[PDB]
DNA sequence: ATGAACTTCAAAAAAAAAAA
């Protein structure tokens, strides 16, 4: 606990992937995988990516729908999300909301299709029951730490002179990119 | 100064721009203000002035599509027949009006013998107390009503609490200064509201 | 010319019928949108008055000048002839293209949208026509049809405020004797403007207020507060006019006011 | 929601069932098929038919009622029900039909509410 | 402030660098520019044209404005560079000669006259050697696609010299410059004063300018050109005395909206949203955007296009807005422009039509409800159609349901016919019929059309002892007990006994609970027997007879009261609750 | 021309169909919903005198403005082909077409016509202009759910089995449906409605149910016609004080209302004397 | 074609079965709730009515438009497959098509069809329409539960071998249905419906319930067949005012009816000879 | 000469859910 993924091993065994390290190596992996981009910008959504995957709601799904401990599809991606506008920064919890309540729906529109306008003011009670899970067991309170002053850092690492908001979406993409691979 | 409160349930204070298509001025023009306060008393010695509109009840629209007339009448063609020359205005009306319009009044050119401002002051104060006019009051268009009074001081709540829209520039009264008798060649003079803080202060020319 | 100012309270009725439509939508008649309660343009009043007076008096004085073509078919010295020989040009008034204030002949007959007492509840009853009128899209093999829309107030009672200005009708002309045709309009105008969009319309009563002085020694607002019009006790949703109590309160105007009921 | 005092023959038909069901299911309440089983469907709409033979069956049930009390309980509101029963109709009038189902629900509530039925004995 | 508010983006647009015409200008649409050489020649009639699937004409370029022709003479007119496939070839496809020769005797003399006033160009003195010509303005006609314009009526044909590449005769920066010259000399000298719009002195235009996307035809958005719609004898645009430099801005910011995607309809009424200006962007905010933040006038106007488009996608979000969006929902006349709607307020303050449609819809959802939680227009239309929406009848359904929607109006009678036809056609309330009879149900109320009845709620009511509604919870009850007695059920009693348990209670009723002691003696749990029996009896205690027919007000209630007690039943323990605090 | 004004009350009943279904609603019958009033719209019965009128006058002078294949626009125009094709300058050939229809049609002169379609014929407001009848008691519209034992088309379900398409037969069990009327001479002045048009109408309005039946509707009936044909072209009374002079209840104590024997007509004949007429036709 | 305009009363009974069926309502017989007086759809009267043409004709311009497998587009496509292929011009198609549908298929040549739905063959109205049959005195449908000593797919047979499938089966004690029914002759003309084709009628419907037996109707008769033959293409008498002739009311003593013996069926012929014969076809 | 009648103008416009 909690199970970020259910794996039924090819041996009839059941193998447990701990959301703990799921989220820290998902982080670490999209820190390298941002060079002077996003490196600890792109972590704080991959610290952020599974969240929701938190929720003693989905800790009941993803045992259900993969046989760990023996149908609803539970969202997930909203919660990392809306943790993330709320903690960060206005600007930075949406920018990397995009990506996290992106990260498995796709990348979404604040306001038109897969909204996340809707989604993040919809995720206050799926934020509020995987937060409940984030916090009920486990994993240190400065676990994520969403240190915007540090935030601010590789954000204006790389957009020397403040973020052009017509290329603004490429991050929103990149690092989109860097979280979800 | 005088704080007549008219109100009504529709009004139509149709905007220059669109007058074929009636879309009301959201509060009370202070042209259709004070051609109010001459509905209900006027003279070639008064000359109506507003001084601030109040609103008083929140700006709300009802579209009316009335199939208006199209042409003027005219001694030249005797008739309309107006289903050769109808016209389908919309109008943008303003549901639900009220207006506590404080304005005040001075003596014109032509005052005559009895200048006395104190004479058409009370004249309308009577008027307006015991409803009397010359002219059920006009919201904008006759065919809405000024179920105005004559308030002393203040006698309804104006919704614009808190400062609020500023209506950019409205007609404020069409210039009759260059007209003959009866109002000829008018210019239309315009205000900026100033804005509406909670009830529209106008400027005197 | 009248001496007199005439506040009028109109009250018709629409029974099952489209008593001003609107044409912003198509042609439903016209609801209040927030309460739902229909609204009838003046000008359609105004209309019927017009309407009535072009088929009664069929004659010079009594001519109407915004006539129908579907019904009957110096400068102070014109505008006087267009306030003589036309009973609209007087009585509602005018925008004469030649006159003083840029044109207006203004009448004492100012008229209120007749706002219906209560919600009507619009039937939009959607018609059908065994035919087509044109070479139509779907004029097609099977059958000329051109399935339309009829709507109906199953029921409205309908609330118009005229304003008879005696100071209006002194530039006009408009005599005692125009205005006697006012209410007869107005009570008999429903009964000559049948139709099929109109259904049946009835003048339930027209509450004149007749005030003894020139400008009106009342509130228009306090004559009209004395003709509550209301659902009776227990109506549930109205379907005729004895399902209101049209109270008069005669109780006070007595003062120098005269409510000519000529009406109701 | 049960109108004791209703006379609607349906109504008062569908009441006496309840109370008959009532009784069979306290007289065995492990049962297979209890009236509403095996004679409700001619019951509420031929009462003739069975509400004779339910009233063959009901002092049977009276008796194997465990508590002897109870059994005065429910036999006087079978009372209270045919007062308003002068007849069984032959066929349960439509509105009647209706009304039978009516009763069989308001009764059956008004004997499973808890001290309605004690209560309403003893104004009696 | 219906149109400060649209020349107070003009000037925001404008400043933006969003691409509007810049005071002289218009994005016109043209479909077939032309190509000659630097002396006449006419090289090739290229078409702009290929857009959405009605080949929209031409490639925007944003040229020297129309002039608004409209008349007898209109041929004198003569828009400046770029006009017509009869002021540009004296070709007349159904006006006739004389009617398009004295077009091009006109347009010819517009040119030349720039030309004497605007020499050693190349571009010009091409076009006016080519409107010289007579011979290659006849080989124009003889071009590959000069058969399809010909096709369109009213095309608009510009010169586009060669080696220019992209840039039309009325675009070299000495027409450009003309135009800004002949819309700052011409239309300055015109009557003195005062803006309608601005208030500034700024010469008022009489005709304004043809705003395009409302009409079947580009038509003067403000224009009282009738002999009474003018007031002071102030004759067609001194009625409303807007500045030129006003007047052609809001007219070419609705031309911008009405062909941007700033148009969207609201419903049959097509609207120009775009934001207010922008708070000044808090600075924190403002820290990481660089410049920093800019007022694009339309930039979140999805936030209201995604509002009125929620009710279609189901994915209304209850907003929270202070940022205002101006939405001048316009709509033809015949050849005017009728403010249907001018809203300056928040897309909050617009959502409390669609807030109120989807809070009047609001039905009852279980656990893995397959339904959305506000359910889509289209998809909820779909369960009052035959069997997919599209012959929901397109005036007093899907076209007028969403003007009840929109609007917070009555939902037609039409639904609780159509809703209730497809109840009982179907045989079953499909989530969508019963929250879609909610809402008329819940409006007709609000409306006092419904009288005694009162506002319908999310769930189930276990009270509310309506004569139809309590029935409908008889049947939901009847046929969950059926359907728990018999799981795998060929005719459940809805659809065998639905079309007239719902209008038509004794028929039914009297029936539907004889086949009921025998469901519950089936029920495997003869405990879930005892509980769904006691339920039945408190829903059928608030009956005291089944209706011999259930007015069409009931028929919806029947079937909201079947959905709301057949979704309280597949709740996850209400009826076991229910029961047991008994 | 008549030379007097009439204002009906038509009582007509449906026994067992649809008297007039709404489109909106399947085909169920108009039902005013606040009341369950039925209606039966003022096309309804203007279509039941019109098809009255096309079964026994069958001439010129009475043609209809008409059915199935009634592309209005052929009869428009063929009034523009005719006396008054270019002499009659289209200012008022727009009214001698009119007219023309008004001599020929009956339907455009007992009711009107909106003919402005075609070659624009007029516009005629009718004499003849009736009211959404609205059934005295609520109908308890059946909506019988019917069966066909024939699939109309190759269905998504026209499968192995049975074809079967089944639907729906609405029918009123029964309504005592009220009419208002209105025969305005006014109207009947511009568009030559006659005593003898009018006469028609009568016995239109009388017969034109035992004629026009289906298996929608069933049976209809005129349950009478109460004409009030006051003395003046104007009004003698306010009409609707000459309807509710026709006062249609239903019988003591029928709580739900099976036939006409359930409706009590009572008239009242006592005053209208003033100087009006009340011919009674079918009550 | 006929030139009498007919209207019948079809006093028709119902033993001990459904009479027809209310798919909303079960099976349970058709019934008009707030009277209990059952009801047969006139669509049922007119299906036995085809089904006894079907039984007898057996011959081309007779035809159904038909039993189960009637994909009623194919029939109606067969009409375009005629001498109208091409020759009648879309049109005039549909309306040859009417004339075909109409000439092959007695259902369309009496009772209607609405046949606008393959390649488009019109829309017949039908010279007879039976109306809605509501029985004299409340139907006291009995619903008599059966059993049956099998089920259906082996899901609801018994965990043990018990297998069967109770069911149930509504029967009519007795009633006394009636059906009022119109041969109009304006739509005779429509379709060509002649007196040959309206004695095949009477025919059907005195013998529509000697042959159209189900476990279902139990026993079903054509207890009379009372025809009003007016003079006129026209109506003699107002169709309701002839159909009060046939009062069938329960005899003196019968508190609710249980065979034709206990309904007294009066038929007064007395004056309606004005100029119209009645004629007792069924009883 | 003023005001209806008329003649030009311009050449539409189109959508709509999942679910991580
Ligand atoms: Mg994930």
């Amino acid at each position: 606990d909690y199970i970020a993924h259910a794996r039924q091993d090819s041996s009839n065994a059941w193998h447990s992937h701990p959301l703990q390290k799921h989220l820290q190596k998902v982080a670490q992996l999209a820190k390298r995988f941002a060079g002077r981009y996003g490196s600890l910008f792109a972590e704080y959504a991959g610290l952020l990516h599974d969240l929701g995957k938190f929720q003693e709601s989905f800790q009941k799904y993803i045992r259900n729908a993969s046989g760990f401990e023996k149908l609803r599809k539970i969202p997930h991606s909203t919660a990392g999300a809306k943790y993330a506008v709320e903690r960060l920064n206005p600007f930075f919890g949406h920018l990397l909301a995009y990506l996290i309540a992106g990260h498995h729906a796709g990348l979404a529109d604040w306001y038109d299709k897969g909204s996340l306008k809707r989604r993040l003011q919809q995720a206050d009670d799926e934020l509020a029951a995987s937060l409940s899970g984030f916090v009920e067991s486990s994993l240190p309170e400065d676990f994520f730490p969403l240190s915007d002053d540090d935030l601010m850092r590789d954000f204006f690492a790389f957009w020397e002179d403040g973020a052009k908001l017509e290329e603004l979406h490429i991050w929103m993409r990149f690092l989109f990119s860097c979280l979800v691979d | 100064r005088f704080i007549l409160e008219i109100s009504g349930d529709l009004a139509c204070f149709t905007r220059s721009e669109l007058k074929v298509e009636r879309v009301s001025y959201p509060v009370i023009t202070p042209s259709a203000a004070r051609n109010i306060l001459m509905a209900i008393l006027w003279k070639p010695a008064i000359r109506w002035k507003v001084l601030k509109i109040e609103i008083l009840k929140p700006i709300q629209w009802t579209n009316i599509r009335r199939n208006e007339v199209g042409t003027k009448m005219s001694e030249r063609s005797g008739s309309l027949y107006i289903e050769d020359n109808r016209q389908q205005r919309a109008s943008m009306l303003l549901k639900d009006v009220a207006y506590r319009i404080h304005a005040d009044f001075d003596m014109t050119s032509e005052a005559g013998e009895s200048d006395n401002y104190v004479k058409f002051a009370e004249m309308f104060k009577r008027r307006a107390k015991k409803g009397q006019y010359f002219h059920q009051p006009y919201l904008g268009c006759r065919e809405f009503p000024c179920d105005f009074r004559l308030l002393e001081k203040a006698e309804d709540g104006l919704p614009l609490e808190d400062i609020t829209q500023d209506f950019g520039f409205m007609l404020y009264d069409m210039d009759f200064s260059k007209s003959d008798p009866r109002d000829s060649n008018n210019a239309e003079p315009m205000f900026y509201q100033c804005k509406a803080v909670n009830g529209v202060i106008t400027v005197p020319p | 010319t009248i001496e007199k100012r005439y506040d009028f309270v109109f009250l018709f009725d629409v029974q099952d019928g489209n008593p001003n439509g609107d044409p912003d939508a198509g042609n439903l008649p016209r609801i209040d949108p927030q309460t739902g309660e229909g609204l009838v343009t003046d000008v359609c009043l105004k209309r019927k008055v017009r309407n009535f007076i072009q088929m009664t008096q069929n004659d010079e004085h009594h001519d109407i000048f915004i006539r129908e073509k579907g019904i009957l078919n110096k400068t102070e010295a014109a505008r006087q002839y267009m306030c003589s020989r036309y009973y609209d040009i007087r009585t509602f008034g005018a925008v004469m293209t030649t006159g003083k204030n840029a044109g207006q002949v203004r009448g004492p007959v100012q008229l209120t949208f007749s706002r219906s007492i209560d919600p009507i509840m619009t039937l939009e009853h959607s018609i059908t026509r065994m035919a087509v009128t044109n070479e139509k899209d779907a004029s097609e093999t099977g059958d000329n049809r051109t399935m339309g829309r009829k709507f109906t107030v199953p029921y409205g009672l309908y609330r118009c405020h005229g304003f008879i200005s005696t100071h209006f009708a002194k530039q006009t002309g408009f005599s005692e004797n125009d205005l006697e045709l006012f209410w007869q309009a107005l009570v008999n105008m429903f009964d000559h403007d049948h139709s099929a969009a109109r259904g049946q319309m009835n003048a339930r009563g027209l509450y004149v207020f007749e005030h003894s002085n020139n400008l009106g020694d009342a509130p228009a607002d306090s004559l009209f507060k004395r003709i509550q019009v209301v659902k009776k006790d227990g109506v549930e949703v109205v379907r005729s006019f004895d399902d209101y109590l049209v109270s008069v309160d005669d109780k006070n105007l007595e003062e120098t006011k005269l409510l000519r009921k000529l009406g109701g | 929601g049960l109108d004791r005092n209703r006379q609607d023959i349906g109504y008062v038909l569908g009441r006496l069932f309840a109370v008959l069901e009532k009784i069979q299911a306290e007289a065995n309440p492990g049962l297979n098929a209890t009236i509403a089983d095996r004679y409700f469907g001619s019951a509420s709409s031929t009462p003739i038919a069975v509400f004779g033979t339910l009233m063959r069956l009901l002092p049977h049930h009276l008796n194997k009622l465990e508590f002897e009390g109870r059994a005065v309980q429910l036999q006087w509101e079978i009372r209270q029900i045919l007062e308003h029963c002068q007849r069984f109709p032959n066929h349960l009038n439509l509105e009647q039909q209706g009304l039978f189902a009516i009763g069989y629900y308001h009764e059956t509530q008004f004997l499973f509410t808890k001290d309605a039925l004690k209560n309403l004995f003893n104004e009696a | 402030m219906i149109l400060h508010a649209l020349t107070q983006y003009y000037q925001r647009k404008a400043e933006s660098d969003g691409g509007i015409a810049q005071e002289g200008f218009e994005n016109k649409e043209i479909p077939f520019i032309i190509v000659i050489d630097k002396q006449g020649n006419f090289i090739q009639l290229e078409d702009t044209r290929e857009l959405k699937v009605k080949k929209k004409v031409g490639r925007t370029f944003l040229v020297p404005k129309g002039l608004g022709r409209s008349g007898s003479k209109s041929y004198e007119v003569s828009n400046l560079l770029w006009d017509h496939y009869g002021y540009v070839l004296a070709y007349a496809g159904e006006k006739g000669q004389e009617q398009a020769d004295k077009q091009h005797a006109s347009f010819t003399a517009k040119v030349n006259e720039l030309k004497q006033a605007l020499p050693d160009d190349a571009g010009v003195t091409a076009v006016a050697a080519f409107l010289s010509s007579a011979e290659e303005k006849s080989k124009v006609m003889q071009a590959a696609n000069w058969a399809e314009c010909a096709k369109v009526k009213g095309c608009n044909l510009s010169f586009r010299l060669v080696d220019e590449a992209v840039d039309l005769v009325c675009q070299s920066k000495a027409v450009r410059e003309y135009v800004s010259q002949a819309n700052q000399t011409q239309s300055d000298n015109a009557q003195k004063g005062i803006c309608l719009v601005t208030g500034k002195a700024a010469p008022i235009a009489r005709l304004h300018n043809a705003v395009k996307g409302v009409n079947a035809k580009p038509a003067p958005f403000a224009s009282v050109n009738l002999s009474a719609f003018e007031s002071y004898g102030k004759e067609q645009g001194f009625a409303f005395p807007i500045g030129e430099q006003a007047m052609f801005e809001y007219t070419t910011a609705l031309n911008t909206l009405l062909a941007g995607e700033n148009r969207f309809r609201i419903g049959d009424v097509t609207t120009v949203c775009w934001g207010a200006k922008r708070t000044p962007l808090e600075e924190s905010l403002a820290s990481m955007i660089n410049g920093g933040g800019k007022d694009n006038p339309d930039a979140h106007i999805d936030a209201v296009k995604a509002l009125y488009k929620s009710l279609y996608n189901g994915q209304y979000c209850k907003p929270d807005g202070e940022d205002k969006f101006y939405l001048l929902g316009l709509s033809p006349n015949s050849a005017r422009i009728v403010v249907r709607f001018w809203h300056e307020t928040t897309v909050a303050a617009l959502s409390e039509s669609i807030a109120a449609w989807y809070d009047d819809l609001q039905m009852v959802r279980g656990e893995n409800s397959p339904y959305p939680e506000y359910m889509p227009l289209p998809r909820l239309l779909g369960n009052l159609v035959l069997d997919g929406k599209m012959e929901n009848l397109p005036s007093d359904l899907i076209a007028q349901i969403t003007d009840a929607a929109l609007n917070n109006r009555v939902l037609p009678v039409s639904l609780l016919q159509a809703a209730l036809r497809r109840n009982k056609a179907e045989q079953k309330i499909t989530y969508g019929r019963a929250s879609l009879l909610k809402a008329y149900i819940n409006r007709a109320i609000r409306a006092g059309r419904l009288k005694n009845m009162k506002e319908l709620t999310m769930g189930l009511d276990r009270n509310r002892q309506d004569i139809g509604y309590v029935l409908g919870r008889l049947f939901a009850v009847l046929e969950k007990i059926q359907a728990e007695a018999n799981p795998g059920l060929n005719a459940t009693i809805a659809d065998r006994y639905f079309g007239s348990a719902s209008s038509t209670p004794i028929a039914v009723f009297g029936t539907l609970m004889r086949l009921l002691p025998h469901h519950l003696n089936k029920l495997e749990f003869e405990g879930r027997a005892v509980q769904l029996q006691w339920e039945i009896r408190q829903i059928l205690e608030h009956c005291q007879r089944f209706p011999n027919h259930l007015n069409l007000e009931q028929q919806g209630l029947f079937a909201i009261g079947y959905y709301h007690e057949t979704q309280f039943l597949f709740t996850k323990d209400a009826l076991k609750n229910l029961f047991n605090e008994a």
